[PDB]
């Protein structure tokens, strides 16, 4: 879950790259 | 890269920036 | 014309009108 | 795609909604 | 359309997007 | 009041269209 | 040139400098 | 209007303040 | 000018807008 | 401190101009 | 081309990737 | 500067990181 990982928890560059295509 | 809570359109624009020409998916739902 | 500047507004405009449905963003 | 349609001319919410999931 | 609290410049940009060439008014004061 | 309807309360597409010209 | 992209920055720039006064936005 | 003035050349806060209420 | 809390990228864009061609510095750290 | 002056406290136009170059 | 519109995205893109380091913005 | 490089062609995070402090 993206909101869950980055909005209500904090997430590093490597964690936002999991949402790339 | 910043160390903060990214939400709404701030989180999408971060995606847009870090995925580059790969593009990305945004599925916010629970 | 200038897709990178245009792209950044698009993605904001999809986030508003897709809401809970979300979207895929593929510049191709 | 949406870039070649919504970057040249402008799209409305309704054309824009075509790209949603 | 999203189901969220729209404030500051997020609310204005939502307006800009949904009113199109009609344009809009923004009068925030109490 | 716009702030009142959409910032401290939530408002649908039809409610933001009341602020168009 | 490209009013839709330009418009989106303008309206953000008016929201900052008009504050409590608000503004009208009419592209005409 | 403000589009034809602030989209070509750049405006400052003070030209920009002309459009406020 | 608005009377609000300016944070994250909202504060930077306010800077960008008010400093004009002078440009500006952004040093958020404690 | 900029965050300190404008993010967790409020700051007027004259206070953001201190951060210009 | 249009530095004022471009500038506004740049500065947002630096705020994300510089984080705690911050940056200077000098259009020159 | 960064304007003349990142406004013409696009820059990545890594070119972009050159401008950080
Ligand atoms: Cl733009
Ligand atoms: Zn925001
Ligand atoms: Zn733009």
């Amino acid at each position: 879950g993206i909101v869950e990982q980055c909005c209500t928890s904090i997430c590093s560059l490597y964690q936002l790259e999991n949402y790339c295509n | 890269f910043v160390n903060q809570y990214l939400c709404g359109s701030h989180l999408v624009e971060a995606l847009y920036l870090v995925c580059g020409e790969r593009g990305f998916f945004y599925t916010p739902k629970t």
